[PDB]
């Protein structure tokens, strides 16, 4: 794993600066040496306005401290793990990342993170030889790589008897499926199938039903998933089972400017044959309420082919031609549900349907009685016990019930397919003693202004990053326990805890999402009144940022993990809904189309936020029962220019990946931890005096040198094999 | 559950008792605040193996039981049988632990302190509850209607009230306590059924008359002309088949009793009618306030479940209201359990935690904690 001459190590081994010299004067400029940054020397401080000489270009320029950090010694050029820097300044982290990616070093360590930057080309550095190079190797011994992480995980399962999980997250497309595959392939060789070919075909199917287009990514999964790889008690792969959480169901019924709903809706209308369109009651893109918005097409793409492609995959997956069609009957009927609109009655309408042809279209495809359908929607009946109470709803609620159904149907359909994937994937006979839960999920999502969907996403993300902060803390304290380090500090997950409660918190002063729940219960609640509730309750929310005197008429901000984010909330009461009527559910069970009957072969409202809280909890709990391994996905260049890295795009993602914040946690500990004998070697030229680079009393000798150095006791701590040192020390 | 609260809802009354819980959509069980006792007791040919029957039990065995009314107005007559009612509510129907889930009791506007003492003491001594909130009957209906302001009229069999809600809250004089409810229309119905040729001597038969009212009582718009019209003893005359073997036929009398509600002179009294006493309570507010009160005139209760009441009340309100003001009666789709619904709503809201009274607070301040929390 250490030979550049070989292509399997060419884009792996860190060929860098090997000056090998402990004297700070020899390996660092005598002057105050300072989203790429220019080499500069600090000349004069006028407050934040610090004038520096931009040595890079020879330009004496006044520059705010905002862009001024101490540049680390040249000897740290492209180190394997960013945590190896003397002073953890992200200016040099970014430069190492730029240099490393440019040099072919796609894999980078950063504390606990296995950073993967997309090369936009195939790199040989994942061969079976390379597998063997990491097989049984202790992480740091070899260059950064998922294989090392996979090795760790494997032997943690095998030797330590601990269930593992891969928290792989960031930007979709940046080695999304690759990174997953890297883990699987590592162990395909070590922990040693055919049924995953079907899983590979399932991927694009589930993308049709799970991915959508947005502003910053045109193939983003609108859900989180993980792959449970099952292992034999003796450490062998015997099977796999996948599961999804937090499907952005609202995506099936709405799309914003520059967005597309779930791809399948377009694949079907565009790619269906005329015979299919007739049989499926398909109309054009302007014939639906759903999919309303001019952003239907994608430049240089073709839905026709992708449609067909999906069907080809489905064939491979074992979907019967009729099942395939039935699935598309559902898809179509969802769009036809969009076309259902209620009577304009001036009570909260029981509603009215002068012409329910759209519903007839839906019930044609479903094979259900449109008049039972309509009637029960007009006045939903809720079984209490022996009695059933016809709970009449308004026409607005009836409209929402249709959208609720639409969303529910899409999800059911999705889950059905998902189940079928597992029917193909998850082999029956198998030991499944342990497992590796490979988590595949997007990182923080930030636009110029976010909405509900993003709130839930970022809420999700902070829950998951809490797993990181918590875990990281433990791991740091584990070393403190191994050593004699008493700096307990604080459980860093508590940084997210109030940010999480800000959303999650129910009774007691409600959080933001809980207020949305409140507001979606009172009949005449508005989105303005929601904002007013935020204004009232935010005095108790330290992590909530009330906006400006004029701005607080609608928008407000939240102090998120990935940076402060402005949220809109102009229509959140129309989002946090879902009046799903189970009279329809029953009718669907009673469908003539038996596919549909199977979808709902067995059998309220709540809120969308609440549903995500539940699903999140299930995911988080499952992940917390394992040992988090950390992998992050970065897009260095949106033009896909292999070899180009824009630190702008990257730093943004470092923050959204928790890497930049991970650095802050490291800044709060002891990054530079030096081995007692090492310390004598590192600081001999730096004022040895009585103690050279070797001395009898292991611990005191180093301490004597520390006294000579005159270091501050609050910046270090004497361990058992190391002396812990803070960043910059 | 266990560690978490989740409140319970109990909307009692001499009419119907609605059992449920916070966030519930519809009452789990409904039965009158009535407790029956066998005339013979002990060993009987036809009994339910009890010497004390509650709610549906009492109404199922009317033929053998003497019917007592622990709630009479909403006034507690027998607080021991009130425990039986709440036993039936929480233990039998709901089947939940009161030493765990906070509870919510409803209260008729202008309720004597003695009743508050009886209710509070029991809940924190017999059914020991972590916290219990007493909520104003009528006001709960307002919330169920989906409003935070307006006239709040609640008119059933027990007692008719009106609690106008505005910037501030109605005081003991703008709150109506009308002694002219369905109880009086029930007894009047009985009397005019004897005019036809029927007899309802016993308490069980008194209840049968009330049960008859439920499914026939029609609210006329033009009594005189409809009285003549409904003389059709064939096409418009309709009987009530009591599931037991008794059929009571009623003609144009179906809309004779409602007239007593609007005009007690139909009984023989000079008392003001429901819309006149309502008007009287409306005049206790400012001109600006009563305009908004008219705009959202929320009505619920048994007397608002009868056909024709929507148009009749609207006419009557506009008769006693400025023509320059917006006048609209609010008629929810569910006006029978509108009070219970309000309880379910507020109990599910976090604001319940700032309204309830805890057992600790009771134990310290005693019964007086009720008014110490709020009057
Ligand atoms: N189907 C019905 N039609 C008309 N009135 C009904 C019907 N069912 C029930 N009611 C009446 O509605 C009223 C129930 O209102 P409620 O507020 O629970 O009563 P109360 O407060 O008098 O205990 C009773 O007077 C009952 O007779
Ligand atoms: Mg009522």
């Amino acid at each position: 794993s250490q030979k550049p001459l070989s292509d399997d190590e060419k884009f792996l081994f860190v060929d860098k600066n090997f000056v090998n010299n402990p004297l700070a004067q020899a390996d660092w400029s005598a002057k105050k040496l300072v989203h790429g940054f220019e080499a500069a020397s600090i000349k004069e401080e006028k407050g934040d306005e610090v004038t520096v000489e931009l040595q890079e270009n020879g330009k004496k320029v006044t520059l705010s401290k905002d862009d001024i950090q101490k540049m680390n010694p040249p000897k740290f050029s492209k180190v394997e793990d960013m945590a190896e820097l003397t002073c953890l300044n992200e200016a040099s982290v970014l430069h190492n990342l730029r240099e490393r990616y440019f040099s072919g070093l796609i894999y980078t360590y950063s504390g606990l993170f296995c950073v993967v930057i997309n090369p936009y080309k195939q790199l040989p550095i994942y061969s079976e030889k390379i597998i063997d190079m990491y097989k049984g190797k202790k992480r740091h011994e070899m260059p950064p790589h998922i294989y090392a992480i996979a090795d760790t995980a494997y032997r943690s399962m095998l030797q330590d008897r601990e269930d593992q999980s891969i928290l792989c997250t960031g930007e979709s497309g940046a080695g999304k499926t690759e990174n997953t595959k890297k883990v699987i392939q590592y162990l395909a060789v070590v922990a040693s199938g055919e049924l995953e070919k079907q899983l590979l075909q399932a991927n694009p199917i589930l993308e049709a039903f799970g991915n959508a287009k947005t502003v910053k990514n045109d193939n983003s999964s609108r859900f989180g998933k993980f792959i449970r790889i099952n292992f034999d008690v003796t450490g062998y792969i015997v099977g796999a089972n996948i599961e999804t959480y937090l499907l952005e169901k609202s995506r099936a019924i709405r799309q914003a400017k520059d967005e597309r709903t779930f791809h399948i809706f377009y694949y079907l209308i565009a790619g269906a044959s005329e015979q299919m369109r007739n049989d499926l009651l398909l109309e054009g893109f302007n014939n639906y309420t759903f999919l309303s918005n001019g952003h239907v097409p994608i430049p240089a793409q073709q839905d026709d082919e992708m449609f067909q492609e999906t069907l080809e995959a489905m064939t491979i997956m074992g979907f019967t031609e009729e099942e395939q069609t039935s699935i598309l009957r559902v898809v179509s009927s969802v769009l036809q549900l969009g076309n259902i609109v209620f009577k304009k009655e001036r009570n909260t309408d029981q509603a009215s349907m002068p012409d329910n042809t759209a519903a007839q279209k839906v019930c044609h495809l479903m094979g259900i009685n449109v008049t039972d359908f309509t009637r029960s929607i007009l006045t939903p009946r809720i079984k209490v016990g022996r009695d059933v109470v016809q709970k009449a709803q308004t026409k607005e609620q009836a409209d929402f019930a249709i959208e609720a159904l639409a969303k529910a149907k899409f999800e059911r359909l999705f889950r059905w397919i998902l189940t079928r994937v597992n029917k193909a994937l998850d082999k029956t006979k198998r030991q499944g003693a342990s497992f590796l839960g490979i988590l595949d999920i997007a990182g923080f999502e930030i636009f110029e202004i976010n909405s509900f969907e993003q709130l839930c996403i970022n809420y999700t993300n902070e829950k998951l990053q809490q797993l990181f902060n918590h875990t990281m803390f433990i791991l740091e304290q584990e070393e403190y326990q191994r050593e004699g380090i008493e700096w307990n500090f604080i459980d860093f997950g508590l940084d997210l805890q109030p940010c999480i409660e800000l959303i999650e918190r129910p009774t007691n002063p409600p959080g933001v999402l809980a207020l949305l729940d409140e507001e979606c219960w009172f009949p005449k609640a508005t989105d303005t009144s929601f904002v007013e509730k935020l204004i009232q309750e935010q005095g108790n929310h330290a992590k909530f940022q009330k906006s400006k005197q004029l701005k607080d008429k609608t928008e407000f901000c939240i102090l998120h993990y990935a940076g402060k984010v402005t949220y809109n909330a102009s229509a959140w009461l129309t989002k946090n809904m879902d009046p799903l009527n189970d009279n329809v559910t029953s009718l669907l069970n009673q469908s003539s189309d038996k596919f549909v009957a199977d979808l709902w072969k067995d059998v309220m409202f709540r809120t969308v936020g609440q549903l995500y809280k539940e699903q999140l909890t299930k995911l988080m709990t499952t992940l917390r029962n394992t040992n988090p391994n950390f992998v992050r996905c970065i897009i260095p260049n949106h033009e896909k220019r292999a070899g180009k890295l824009d630190a702008h795009l990257v730093l943004e993602q470092l923050r959204c990946n928790g890497v930049l914040e991970g650095i802050r946690i490291c800044r709060q500990g002891f990054p530079n931890r030096i081995v007692f004998q090492e310390f004598r070697q590192r600081y001999e030229i730096l004022a040895a005096n009585a103690i050279p680079k070797g001395f009898m009393d292991g611990k005191q000798a180093c301490i004597l040198m520390i006294k000579a150095l005159e270091l501050d006791p609050n910046l270090y701590r004497i361990g058992q094999s190391k002396i812990f040192f803070r960043t910059g020390v | 559950d266990e560690d978490e609260t989740t409140a319970l809802v109990c909307d009692n009354g001499s009419g119907l008792v609605k059992a449920g819980f916070a966030g519930d959509d519809a009452p789990r069980a409904v039965f009158p605040s009535i407790v029956g006792r066998p005339r013979h007791q002990g060993v009987m040919v036809g009994m339910g193996q009890k010497d004390s029957y509650v709610g549906d039990e009492a109404q199922s065995k009317r033929g053998i039981l003497t019917l007592k009314y622990p709630i009479e107005h909403g006034i507690i007559t027998n607080w021991d049988d009130m425990e039986k009612i709440w036993h039936h509510t929480f233990y039998n129907e709901l089947r939940v632990a009161p030493e765990e889930h906070p509870t919510l009791l409803t209260e008729a506007p202008l309720n004597p302190k003695a009743n508050r003492e009886k209710m509070t003491q029991i809940m924190f001594e017999t059914f020991n509850v972590p916290a219990m909130y007493v909520a104003i009957q009528a006001v709960l209906s307002l919330y169920a209607s989906g409003r935070t302001t307006g006239i709040v009229l609640d008119s059933g069999d027990g007692v008719t009230h009106n609690v106008p809600i505005y910037e501030g809250y109605a005081l003991p004089h703008a709150i109506m306590r009308l002694d002219l409810a369905g109880r009086d229309l029930t007894d009047y119905l009985m009397k005019i059924l004897t005019e036809r040729g029927y007899s309802f001597v016993t308490t069980a038969e008194r209840e049968i008359v009330r049960d008859i009212k439920e499914k026939l009582c029609y609210v006329a718009l033009d009594f005189e002309n409809e009285m003549a019209t409904a003389a059709s003893s064939s096409s418009l005359e309709k009987s009530y088949e009591l599931p037991d073997g008794q059929v009571i036929t009623i003609g144009n009398e179906r809309f004779r009793c409602p007239e007593t509600l609007f005009q007690p002179s139909f009984i023989g009294m000079e008392s003001a009618g429901i819309h006149e006493t309502t008007y009287n309570s409306i005049m206790k507010c400012d001109i600006d306030i009563r305009k908004d009160l008219y705009a959202n005139n929320v009505m619920s209760g048994g007397t608002t479940m009868y056909p024709g009441i929507a148009d009749r009340m609207q006419k009557e309100i506009t008769a006693l209201a400025p023509s320059t003001m917006k006048i609209k009666i609010i008629a929810p789709p569910e006006r029978k359990y509108s009070v219970w619904i309000g309880g379910s709503i507020l109990a599910s809201l976090s604001t319940f935690q700032q309204m309830w009274i805890t057992k600790q607070e009771y134990d310290e301040a005693g019964p007086s904690i009720v008014h110490r929390k709020c009057f």
